[PDB]
RNA sequence: CCCGGAUAGCUCAGUCGGUAGAGCAGGGGAUUGAAAAUCCCCGUGUCCUUGGUUCGAUUCCGAGUCCGGGCACCA
RNA sequence: CGAAGGCGACUCUCUGGUCUGUAACUGACGCUGAGGAGCGAAAGCGUGGGGAGCGAACAGGAUUAGAUACCCUGGUAGUCCACGCCGUAAACGAUGAGUGCUAAGUGUUAGGGGGUUUCCGCCCCUUAGUGCUGCAGCUAACGCAUUAAGCACUCCGCCUGGGGAGUACGGUCGCAAGACUGAAACUCAAAGGAAUUGACGGGGGCCCGCACAAGCGGUGGAGCAUGUGGUUUAAUUCGAAG
RNA sequence: UGAUAUUGAAUGUUGGUACAGCUUGUACAGGAUAGGUAGGAGCCUUGGAAACCGGAGCGCCAGCUUCGGUGGAGGCAUCGG
């Protein structure tokens, strides 16, 4: 195929990026437990440099060029996945900072020391 | 406090180098260097007679198979026990190098340390060795602990 | 009558002819003002036995134990 | 903005007070207010509705000497709605309500008046809450200072050492949980208020020593010397004890 | 609860065969990528070889495989190792 979109998911714990069609269809995708990063290693920045290069791999099993990359969550990786990606000989297009963001939502678990 | 360096003398009778008077003040049991000079050119002259070939080739290409490129530094939170990836000073490299040479070298067990380190330094040259591990294993240390910086 | 489990100390996998693979454990390593829990390293295995095909073949047929799921004979 | 608790998507219907502008009107009609009345977050209660997150009780996995806890994944009541009740809280400005008076400076929300200006604007005067730094004075000190804890006055509540105690008893009220009024025998010579020097902090900032890290060499195993222990004896002289 | 189908009318679909097409075949040594049995020193090109490029795919990832487009008369087999 030609083209496709990257989901990056960077939250406190994984990594999880996915690379998806344009139009919603899933193709490849790694984690830092997908490569081995057993423990709390998951946030490190390393983690998602290895993790995006692994699914970019199965991206090049199926030669699509262009990406739009979706950064979703707080964390660390949303700088790796640019570092990885583009030096991957993959055109990385826009990136958008899409944290679904509540207006108020529900609200949310108590704080960790009460 | 800061950083404070400390001296060395230059010269060499025999293979005249700067790092070969370092080996010398290894192995240095309680004050003695002629003690362990007796070893040491005993053992090179056998070294340039078991392998045809002059010693200081055979020496510091044994040392590249030795001196290592990553430390690894600690960190303790909790008992998580984290590492640290450590760039290996050119300093470091050199002083290393000589602790996994000698340390292994008495360790290994044959007549004399004659026999000791000259068979050492060619399973360095000829990488193959037990001390060449150690080397290795810091790497596989390294490897794993790679994701921290 | 058929179908399920025979390897490393153990739990388990696994090739269409050329070989020893994980996890836990053992042994040590560093780590840490100590401690597990993690992080590496080698470890140790006739892949159940016997014959055959074949160049030898866990590999793969010729020959059989013992544990579980059932159809169903039982005077 | 409301008197307080409180109320933040939007629009409509219905409805309360607020502030300015004067002057048209009333001619003191006002202030406060024991009991009485009504309101009053969250929890809880009774009947049904609705229950996506969240979440006491409980359960599980860890943590730990113990974990009936903090963490962890779930998780019932609840929260949510209409209606009825409980009527308590750090229901806090820890400041009862109103009237006047007493240097300023300063923002900021709503006006109004003017000064050149349609302006925008700047400047000045002026009512109303809204905050901060400040004089006199008040304060035991911190602080408070035209939004008083200044100086005065009218009215209502409350306190008379701490514990015993908001307990018991008696009564009202409630569907109950418990609220309100509210003791005493006893017992200590003190419990608390701000402030100061200190010492400590699994509080922060700077900074130091072989303290730690980076190394070397030993002690703890082995015999033996030696020193105190204990024990042992006629006595094992007495002292020193992180 | 299933078969029968009172009970057909289509559409796809995945298995099975009736058919056929058509891929795969190194342990090293090795020129390499050597299943075995029989025939066997030959075949093949202007009815297109050597070489270049593209595609599908395989690979014990080396390389093999087939097709297409160029090209220009050349390849390959026994033998030998």
């Amino acid at each position: 195929i030609e083209s496709g979109i990257a989901h990056i998911r960077s939250t406190f714990n994984n990594t999880i990026v996915t690379i998806t069609d344009t139009h919603g269809n899933a193709i490849s995708w790694s984690s830092a437990g997908a490569l081995g990063f057993r423990g709390s290693r998951k946030s490190t920045p390393f983690a998602a440099q290895m993790a995006a290069e692994t699914a970019a791999k199965g991206s090049i099993e199926h030669g699509l060029k262009t990406l739009e990359v979706t950064v979703k969550g707080p964390g660390s990786g949303r700088e790796a996945a640019i570092r990885a990606l583009q030096a991957a000989g993959l055109e990385v297009t826009a990136i958008r900072d899409v944290t679904p963001v509540p207006h108020n939502g529900c609200r949310p678990p108590k704080r960790r020391r009460v | 406090k800061g950083p404070v360096a400390k001296r060395d003398v230059l010269p060499d009778p025999i293979y005249n180098s700067k790092l070969v008077s370092r080996l010398i003040n290894k192995m240095m049991i309680d004050g003695k260097k002629g003690k362990s000079q007796t070893i040491l050119y005993k053992s090179f002259d056998i070294i340039k007679e078991r392998t045809g070939n002059d010693a200081m080739e055979v020496f510091e290409q044994a040392l590249k198979n030795i001196m290592p490129v990553l430390e690894v530094k600690a960190r303790r939170v909790g008992g998580a026990n984290y590492q640290v990836p450590v760039e290996v000073r050119p300093e470091r490299r050199t002083t290393l190098g000589l602790r996994w040479l000698v340390n292994y070298a008495r360790l290994r067990g044959e007549k004399t340390m004659e026999e000791r380190l000259a068979n050492e330094i060619l399973d360095a040259a000829n990488n193959t060795g037990a001390a060449v591990k150690k080397r290795e294993d810091t790497h596989k240390m390294a490897e794993a602990n790679k994701a921290f910086a």
